[PDB]
């Protein structure tokens, strides 16, 4: 019962419990992509100005 | 390949000694007919006696 | 028996037990090769955010 | 075969194997070429302005 009660265990990590380490990898390239976008947000926004003189 | 032909060398070892292991015993059953064979040639044993000798 | 039971005994442990000396080091070989990835993890998610200016 | 053993485990960390002193290094200058170079082409962009009189 122990032997299958490790074995039971080690498969159900496998499909239930994340893997900390790479999905830290998308976390950090899909918040960089955030400051991308706010930043050429701002650029689109004073685009406008560009015939008010 | 060497570190799996010393595992291998490793047990061929000890197959042989293994082999010696058995032979050991067999080398001192023979010395225990040879210590009765010098009991038996005496010339003051009879046939009753002899025998007994030949059961072991 | 005895004597047969010693070098089969003998001849079986050298198979299955385990060398104390020798997998002790290959244990740290990935020990520290765990350390230097995850360590080097970090200057990857950092690697990228300087493109930001 | 050990002292056969011992020769060709330590050939192969002569050819294959990293050098960590060397690496370190190295991968600092790279890093530093970049963060450099990274102004330099915001310096370019920023330069077309002076025309704009």
């Amino acid at each position: 019962l122990m032997n299958a009660y490790e074995n039971t265990q080690a498969s159900e990590s496998r499909i239930r419990d994340t893997d900390m380490a790479e999905q830290m990898t998308s976390f950090t390239r899909y918040q960089i992509l955030t400051q991308a976008a706010t930043s050429m947000l701002a650029q689109a926004n004073m685009k406008s100005q560009s015939v008010m003189r | 390949g060497l570190r799996r032909a010393e595992q291998n060398t490793e047990d061929g070892m000890s197959l042989i000694q293994t082999a010696e292991g058995y032979l050991q015993e067999t080398h001192e059953i023979v010395q225990r007919v040879r210590v009765l064979a010098v009991q038996a040639a005496n010339g003051i044993y009879s046939e009753e006696d002899r025998q007994q000798i030949q059961v072991e």
